[PDB]
């Protein structure tokens, strides 16, 4: 999506989340600690967009994602475009696939896990099933719905 | 080196087929042939940060007789190493610079995962983390069934009294799900049913079972009796009353029962086995108990030394 | 706007908060919420701003600050200015000045103090003590060092 | 027969420069050869009349390393041995006429030294008495400086956290202090600084010390950093907070720290050292920890046995 | 003399239509017109073997606002006299010599019906007995369902939490059952349903009820939405995590209320109503508890006054 | 209406020379005239989550002596509103539905002024929150003073004990600020001394105090001698040993004092003042508690009576 009003300028080296579904920008900024970096970062929240009325963008400079890394935003922006940028150009582009193993930023629902007190990170088998994700904490092997993981 | 040798026994989720026959094969071998010196030199320590005095007494046991030593503590209303500060992960990194193998029960699901990522290179064997596992009660299960059965493939087993909460008939279950031909009956109030995450589990593998009012309608058939104890903790006193009455066995019960059929029962019973039945040649939750000492001896071994000349 | 020689992008009115210091922006928009807002805002971190070198810049649609909300600023990010920007053309270019209460963005360091188990929001006394500013909690009334204070 | 064979070891004030290296050098002799049957048939006691897990886990695994049987008792609100009326002089009496050595932790001063006085010919080893000594925690320290150090003498040592009340601090300086050009570093809030009664001992002997406060002023030069936990329960909440923030030590202040220079701390730690510090090539108070089996093992060696072919 | 005068108040089952209305009528006269000597020279005792901080003080300070005089004790985890030795009996029969009337709160079911079979011509209330009655709870909420909604018949009720075990809400359905054209909504995880002899009471006197997996399928149509408090205690921690959301309630869920709808809850909320529904004009939970207060003299005041001169 | 009606009283600091005044002369005239039905047909709440007898009964005593009818809890070792599971916000919002106004002590600092935002129209004077305020203690300590040297303006005050943490010596402290031409004998161990913040705030105000060892270097001088309790717990028990002499009082370090002189001491003394001071014109310390219900008394007056009729 483009805007005929004011747009962000690209970038030569970098990465750029498209279609953010708007109000998971900045989360996914929070979440994933994008901002602690030096590189420049450009964001853009709550836009314009012809195929889902509006989204987050976020742009990155000399910073790529993993296949790996993209597909951890699964579950907060799926419907993302990850863009790869070299020498101005949009050189690779990969959309968020649903991984098996989702770590660090998930907390357990669970309040009887040994995860809590503890230095440890978090970590669940993603699992997919009709209507959810079936998320599996990897200590007390209890597993969520993400309706109830991701819960607020 | 045998296949366990040095690896963690968490879950039962995490054995294999061939590791369950791997430590139920040593441990016949160590009861007809005991090796009380095999783990000589060796420190063991049981930690039971969750007291259990049945657990804790059947796994020093098994220590001692491979000959190792034993060091540890229970409960931590007495202990001064976790009673409020400290992390289980400091906690772990400090007991396993001084011990050869850590054997520790806990109140929080996921204890034991917890601590072998603080064990370095010591074996760390989950004696039960809260709701979660109990890796070794399910082992001296299926070695009791085993040897009063002399298999782990088509048998009917039916499991009576609280399936819903009781860790240990989940576990039990998940283990002979991995064999072929086996058939469940539950029989539990519809307020503590075997949950609906096991019968998914059981239908996927196209295993059959099938729920029962009474145990009158499959003892007939049944090969093992698995009885569990009724958290009455959790239930009101009317309720709890209201129920009880048909999830306890009597020996009349016992009346049409195969010759090979045993009762188990991880035990302590009170409400759900009547006295009478402990004259019974089908009685075995005794003899059940006196083999954790074996199931726990060939777990040990196993991942203690590499290759068993048992 | 953000021109160097390419696209830029432009607000058509809200407010605009320039020259926040290093990655004090997320921590801003992260503390005040400024992204809870589903407007059309806009941010730039670790900017080239060449009078420094480097900052963090923000801007919201539809949304006006009072130069109450613009004194929060001033113990994360002390110089700078924010701007509403109504017809496109800064109508305002104010400063956040050091106020003397702080509320709800603090947390006591006082593990006994009642604000922490409690639907209550915190609530300091500003007092600077030759540079070393002293906040003091309105419920146990105890002062620190806004080094503790912020240090959590 | 060793100058340690047969001795009560009750107070570091009792140990000589001799003492102390005849202590290391036979822990690390039994570090680098195990001798597992060295104090076979030997019955020792682990009295912590004052509970403490980890002291006692690493006492008795020391113990036990050495092939030798261990009986004992932990905390008094259990025990039916002195809870209420029984003297610790009687309690001792009866004691030494089944063991071959007392372990000892207790909540007054003095009680090892008053033990003494009791066990006739059974030696009485010392495992903390209130706020007084904690000699094998001093050892095991010692142990450790010595091996990641290769000395004892010419260290720059910093001190950190509680020094007022950190018996294990106080004990450390006076042990250090019994060797040459050693020179200290004192980081703590002036409500918890290292006493008066240490630094006139360091004057005395012409050993330089200094007061900083950060660490960050000793960084570049120290060889030990010896962190202590502060005594929270101690302070006020408001109090602890407001100082206890110049007294943590994370990774990144680890920055221009000499390749030689290691973390310690007796544990357990919590809010004065971060995670993140262990897993930089400083981070040793886990093989800080590990240590105190052999000088523990090396200590209970030297007092039982006359001559070690070590 | 009123038809409640120097009568017992011990069930809800005990207690008519018409005698619901009278005790409302009188709380409502009371609330408008306080009467601080009514019962003055009465000498009441609050006797909660079983504590109950709020019910206690809500209790006394109805006792005080009549001007009757108090004696009396909180939490037995002894007493001399009820519990340890003495009987229920015992107590009751000395207790009943002294005072004019009694207030108790029990752990056993039936406690404050034996108590009336000792106390002679002296009226007992009952704060609460086990799992069984607490008719005051019922007169407070009822009093606050009719004084916000005019009346007690065609009412639509939600009732959400733990509809299993809440003796509270078992009461207020009865009471609500006694009167006309009254709809229930009852949701409730299914470990937590409410109880099927209460839907079979229900179904006799055809009144028309139904189940609903979350507050927002009934939200739209409710007058009375009833929240409980779910004993986490009662279900296993990923239990109660996996169930929760369905019955916790949030300010963003009453965007479909209608504007005469009030929010109850017996108290303590907290893990099932967030503090932002406490703004709304909804909440009415603390001024339900005000209302005990008039509901508790109304009581007290026509048991106690032969003619009640409202 | 009176400057005070219906305030709530938190802090000293909150309260101004003229209401420490206003305070102190209708605490002279009830003293003098009594008015036993003042309150008569209020109902206080006495809320000791806390516990502390002494106070509480001086507080309810003072409810009694002015006609007010009371009801309350004391150590609040679990209760089901305002520690382990409600919050302390709700506790209050329930409570302030039923009583006139809320007299509580709490072990949090803040307590008493979170309160104040739930309690509505209710008042609520701090009894006690943690290290921070008990403004009834210092409204009883000024009374004394002022009653026995009368006035509170230029006298020698000196303070003695643990100044460190006494929150009674920080507010009688900020109360004698207030006033004109105090100055100020601060006799504490080091380690105990009065506060930065204290003597900051006595610098701006222009207050004269300085530092002694002990009461002999100015017990000619003082009118007021003003002794707190050392808590043991505080010290180590060799350092309290050490310095406990420079802090407790006998009847001959009396020799000195000006004949107009008064011994204060918040309670318990012990040992800090030694029973021979007990039978001299010196010893205040039981009628400054007497004082306690004439000051509480006065407090509740002014706060509850709209127009004090003095
Ligand atoms: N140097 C560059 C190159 C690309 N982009 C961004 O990368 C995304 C690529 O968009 P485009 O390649 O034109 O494909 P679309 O039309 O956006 O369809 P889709 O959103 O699915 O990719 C846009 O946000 C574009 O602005 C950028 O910011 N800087
Ligand atoms: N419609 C507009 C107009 C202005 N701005 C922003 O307003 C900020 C400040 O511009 P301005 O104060 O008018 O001139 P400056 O050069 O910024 O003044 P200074 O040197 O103090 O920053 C710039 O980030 C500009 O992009 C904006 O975002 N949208
Ligand atoms: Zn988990
Ligand atoms: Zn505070």
């Amino acid at each position: 999506t483009h805007d005929n009003k004011l747009q962000v300028e690209a970038i030569k080296r970098g990465t750029v989340i498209d279609h953010i579904p708007a109000q998971i920008g900045f989360k996914l900024l929070s979440l994933f600690k994008l901002t602690e970096t030096d590189q420049r970062i450009t964001i853009g929240l709550n836009l314009p967009s012809g195929e889902m009325g509006r989204k987050d963008l976020i742009k990155i400079e000399n910073t790529f994602l993993s296949e790996d890394q993209v597909d951890q935003l699964a579950l907060y922006a799926p419907q993302a475009t990850v863009n790869r940028i070299d020498n101005y150009e949009v050189v690779g582009k990969s959309r968020p696939s649903l991984p098996e193993r989702i770590d660090n930023v998930l907390v357990c629902p669970n309040s009887n896990c040994i995860s809590h007190a503890e230095p440890v990170s978090s970590s669940f088998a993603v699992r997919k099933r009709a209507n959810d994700i079936a998320l599996k904490c990897k200590y007390c092997e209890k597993e969520f719905s993400h309706n109830v993981v991701l819960a607020n | 080196a045998n296949p366990l040798y040095q690896k963690h026994i968490i879950s039962i989720n995490d054995l294999s087929r061939d590791d369950l026959n791997l430590v139920l094969a040593t441990a016949a071998k160590l009861k007809a042939n005991p090796q009380p010196e095999l783990l000589k030199h060796k420190v063991i320590a049981s930690c039971f940060f969750e007291a259990s005095t049945r657990t804790r007494l059947s796994f020093e046991t098994s220590m001692h007789r491979l000959g190792a030593s034993v060091v540890g503590f229970s409960d931590s209303a007495n202990t001064s190493l976790g009673k409020k500060g400290e992390t289980l992960a400091d906690t772990i990194s400090v007991i396993s610079t001084y011990v050869d193998a850590i054997v520790m029960r806990h109140p929080q699901e996921g204890a034991a995962r917890l601590a072998t990522e603080f064990s370095g290179n010591v074996p760390v064997l989950n004696a039960g983390d809260g709701s979660n596992q109990h890796p070794t009660q399910t082992l001296l299960d299926l070695f009791t069934i085993q040897e009063t059965q002399g298999r782990l493939d088509n048998l009917h087993v039916a499991m009576v009294g609280d399936l819903k909460y009781g860790r240990t008939v989940h576990s039990l279950t998940q283990a002979l799900a991995k064999f072929d031909g086996n058939r469940f009956y539950f029989i539990a109030p519809d307020a503590l049913a075997m949950p609906q995450y096991i019968l998914d589990m059981l239908d996927e593998k196209g295993i059959a079972w099938s729920l029962h009012s009474s145990i009158e309608e499959v003892m007939a058939e049944v090969d093992i009796l698995y009885m569990t104890r009724v958290q009455k903790e959790r239930l009101d006193p009317s309720e709890y009353a209201n129920v009880k009455a048909q999830f306890v066995l009597r020996a009349s019960d016992l009346h049409n029962a195969k010759a090979n059929m045993k009762v188990l029962h991880p035990l302590p019973r009170v409400d759900e086995i009547a006295t009478d039945v402990d004259k019974t040649p089908h009685a075995w939750y005794f003899q059940q108990a006196g083999n954790g000492i074996f199931a726990r001896q060939a777990l040990l071994a196993l991942v203690l030394n590499r290759d068993l000349v048992l």
